[PDB]
């Protein structure tokens, strides 16, 4: 069979990107919505759109029977998972299959194969790819733990089975460490993920993260449309990538191509996808993952190789060879910016508000996917991307000279972003290099990079002088332009003046509590700090707890943010549930 | 005198006031009673005598020099005007109420969530916060003009008006 | 310091253009600008041309009041 209507089972960027690709495939589009969803871009352009319910995303797109239904009402006859969600869940590959839809991806059986992490490696090693040393089946016990790494010396990092997202990843120093990393490993697997089982390996002190982006076929070919390095990571989540992967010898380059190739023959994996790597300092390659969807990348190598990789995804589905016979060859060096909706200033941490403006740039060698527009507004729900800018040039020297360009023009108001990161790292000398080389790695920003980036305010009136009102007004001074503001109370040349009667002027004070030194104790209550969803209640109705002790764990922008008790007392009026949705200053329960 | 001032400030364990003292009330009733229970600072506070309960005499002060930020000096002059005209057009702050009330009608929540957001800035001036603590008797400010607010607070006893709220209404 | 200033957003001005700007705009100014000089003179007031009900409550709320005001 052959795709006739493509359900996009996605949201933002990702459902906009699938849609054009099928728009200019010649294919009709479905995209399915949430509540909060109501008016995103790609609603409105999707062909036709289906409201799935729900304001969270575990009960409106990681429902199974809500996107199946979707499907049949709208008569589409494929289904793209885009990223996240369940692009990734063998399981509902699986009931895509069995309804007769086309699942646009990898088989069910690759995906479960190439996601057990241990039966990742077992496949690498079989392929003979690279591998950094570790034991090669889950640990029994923290004293395995520390017989591997006497042997092999710390570093060393212990890694969660089935853990992904950058949270299945724990790291020893030193051998005292070993046993209660372990534990806390088990017992953070087990809570997460189910799957309560962990290895261990060495840990790299500086590595640099490299990817091969890999277009396989149902009939057995391989290409690898090219590198990419994604070194600049936050939290074990890339926030700058470039492609071609620079500064790697022929040598590091040919082997990443070739294992690429044989891990995916290995896999039998077909379709889109790509291969992570891991490069030390020290130049050695090792084999880090597969990831078996669209990857969010994906645009600077379709910059740097002219392959339309979600049209290949189309053809890959449909079941025909690929038409590229052999990696292409890159031209010129693309960069590619995450604008998350994440206050630089303050960690990095997410937080949701209105696009009051959001003006991107244009002109030479700039490309923009964002699922966001003015007037639209970002919830507590869903993760924090609003655009990918993507910048491209001859070399890599142009392409960071435009990519200054493109964000110095970049503009959103209303919410904070990692704009001013991107502005200073695009000129950072450690990001520049040398021509042979450069510093960053998979730590960098949160251990190396100097946080110059102010807490973001908006508009908001901080001290005394911001009270008073303004205008400003173009001037032009023997032809020069010029814009000047003016305060509504300015008195200049001995005289002028406003706002005489009475009128007084201090610091305004924050909404904010009233900051008084008991910290939210003079009352029983727990109150919610900001709008989430509830996917944890520690404790019970009748339970003591002593202050400091976790009370709930609210998801927002898909993080956690615990809630711990502020008092020592008897837990009463719990109110929440798993999965409940809760407002900012909502009661939890009372410790009374 | 002072049960007739309009505001009653008392430094919390300095402060007492109570009719008659514990030794003649255990001479002629025999009861057994400390000065704490018979008219500590909070005891008073939450019996509706005294307005605010402060820790020691310079924030008495600044209670003070903040309560009358709010107030003319009599019953015919105008009260100050402070920053009049801040944010003329919506803002996220005021975009952040369309979803502050909870989506169940039996949760609770803070209605300070919502008072720190209606009024000029995060100056509201809270009055007898123990006295009857479901209602929420306070100064604010609209467009630099002090205006007194009285509010239901959902988070304490549901929000309902009992005796003390209705008392605390009634007098602000 | 907390005096609100002007501000010149954009442009890069020579000090002659901004000696030229500030003279301009200090020849604007508004001069005196409602100076306190206001004295009160209550002769003829329109509350007092006013009839009032013997036992309004406007007497207190409008005519006192307004008497009254500093
Ligand atoms: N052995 C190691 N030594 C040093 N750093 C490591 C090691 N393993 C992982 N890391 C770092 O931790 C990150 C974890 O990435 P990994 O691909 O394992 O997880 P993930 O992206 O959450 O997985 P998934 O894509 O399967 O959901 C790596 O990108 C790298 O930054
Ligand atoms: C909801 O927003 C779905 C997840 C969107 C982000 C996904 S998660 C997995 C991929 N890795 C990453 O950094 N972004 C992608
Ligand atoms: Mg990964």
């Amino acid at each position: 069979s052959k795709i006739s209507k493509v359900l996009v089972a996605n949201r933002g960027e990702i459902a906009v990107r699938v849609i054009r690709a099928a728009k200019d495939a010649g294919l009709a589009s479905v995209a399915v919505y949430a509540e909060p969803d109501a008016d995103a871009p790609h609603v409105r352009l999707a062909d036709e759109a289906f409201a799935l319910g729900g304001q969270t995303s575990a009960e409106s797109y990681l429902v199974f029977e809500k996107i199946l239904d979707a499907a049949e009402k709208s008569g589409a006859n494929a289904i793209h998972p885009g990223y996240g969600f369940l692009s990734e869940n063998a399981d509902f590959a699986q009931a895509v299959i069995d309804a007769g839809l086309i699942w646009i991806g990898p088989s069910p059986q690759s995906i479960r194969d190439l996601g057990d992490k241990v039966t990742a490696r077992h496949i690498a090693a079989r392929a003979k790819a690279p591998l950094v040393p570790g034991t090669p089946d889950p640990v029994k016990d923290a004293d395995e733990v520390v017989a591997f790494a006497k042997e092999h010396g710390v570093p060393v990092a212990i890694k969660a089975a089935f853990g992904g997202g950058g949270r299945g990843m724990k790291v020893a120093r030193t051998l005292e460490e070993i046993p209660e990393l372990f534990e806390s490993a088990t017992r953070e697997a087990i809570a997460a993920f189910g799957r309560g089982e962990c290895f261990v390996e060495r840990y790299l002190d500086k590595p640099r993260h490299v990817e091969a982006q890999v277009i396989a076929d149902q009939h057995g070919n391989v290409v690898v449309a090219g590198t990419r390095d994604c070194s600049l990571q936050r939290r074990f989540q890339k926030l700058v990538e470039e492609a071609p992967a620079p500064f790697l010898t022929d040598a590091q380059r040919k082997e990443i191509h070739e294992s690429a190739k044989r891990i995916c023959k290995e896999a039998g994996y077909y379709g889109a996808g790509t291969v992570e790597y891991l490069v030390g300092q020290d130049g050695l390659i090792s084999f880090l993952e597969v990831n078996t969807r669209l990857q969010v990348e994906h645009p600077v190598t379709e910059e740097t190789s002219g392959i339309d990789l979600v049209r290949q995804q189309f053809k890959i589905a449909n079941g025909e060879p690929l038409d590229i016979t052999e990696d292409p060859t890159p031209r010129g060096h693309s960069f590619e910016f995450r604008i998350n909706g994440e206050d630089a200033g303050r960690g990095f941490l997410p937080a949701p508000g209105p696009v009051t403006k959001f003006v991107a740039p244009t002109g030479p060698g700039v490309r923009m996917d964002s699922g966001v527009e003015t007037g639209s507004v970002i919830g507590g729900q869903f993760d924090s991307m609003l655009a990918k800018l993507i910048v491209t040039g001859a070399t890599r020297e142009e392409a960071l000279e435009r990519s200054r360009r493109a964000l110095a023009e970049f503009t959103v108001e209303g919410l904070a972003t990692v704009i001013p990161f991107h502005r200073a790292v695009v000129s950072d000398p450690a990001f520049i290099g040398d021509g042979e080389k450069f510093d960053v790695h998979t730590r960098w920003i949160e251990t190396e990079w100097n946080n110059t980036v102010e807490p973001f305010t908006g508009g908001d009136p901080i001290e005394e002088e911001d009270t008073v009102p303004r205008q400003t007004v173009v001037v032009e001074v023997g032809g020069r332009r010029l814009e000047v503001s003016l305060p509504g109370d300015l008195a200049i040349g001995g005289g002028g003046g406003a706002a005489a009667p009475g009128v007084v002027r201090k610091k305004p004070k924050p909404r904010k509590r009233g900051g008084g030194g008991a910290k939210a104790a003079s009352g029983d209550a727990v109150t919610a700090p900001m709008q989430g969803t509830v996917v944890k209640v520690a404790v019970e109705e009748g339970q003591e707890v002593s202050a400091g002790d976790l009370v709930v764990v609210l998801e927002a922008m898909k993080m956690e943010n615990p809630v711990t008790a502020h008092k020592d007392g008897t837990i009463t009026g719990l109110a929440v549930e798993a999965g409940a949705a809760i407002t900012q200053g909502t009661v939890i329960a009372e410790i009374k | 005198s002072p049960i007739q001032t309009d505001l009653l400030v008392a430094v919390r364990d300095q402060g007492y006031m109570f009719i008659t003292g514990p030794d003649v009330i255990k001479d002629v009733t025999g009861e057994d009673v400390t000065f704490d229970e018979l008219g500590g600072a909070d005891e008073q506070a939450k019996r509706g005598n005294i307005h605010k309960v402060v820790n020691s005499e310079a924030e008495a002060y600044q209670y003070v020099r903040d309560y009358l930020s709010f107030l003319p000096s009599n019953h015919f002059d105008n009260p100050p005007i402070v920053n009049p005209g801040m944010e003329p057009e919506i803002t996220p702050h005021d975009l952040e109420l369309d979803s502050i009330v909870p989506d169940a009608d039996n949760m609770a929540y803070d209605m300070h969530e919502i008072l720190l957001r209606i009024f000029d800035d995060g100056d509201v001036f809270e009055i007898a916060e123990q006295r009857g603590p479901a209602m929420i008797t306070a100064f604010a400010r609209v467009d630099g003009h002090p205006v007194g607010v009285i509010a239901n607070q959902p988070m304490v006893l549901s929000g309902a008006i009992d005796n003390e709220a209705s008392d605390k209404a009634a007098s602000f | 310091d907390h005096e609100a200033h002007i501000k010149v957003l954009r442009g890069e001005p020579t000090p002659e253009e901004m000696a030229a700007l500030m003279a301009v705009l200090a020849s604007a100014g508004g001069g005196p600008a409602e100076p306190v000089k206001k004295e009160r003179n209550m002769w003829g007031h329109p509350v007092d041309k006013l009839r009032y009900s013997v036992f309004s409550w406007q007497r207190v709320t409008l005519l006192e009041r307004t008497h009254m005001r500093r």
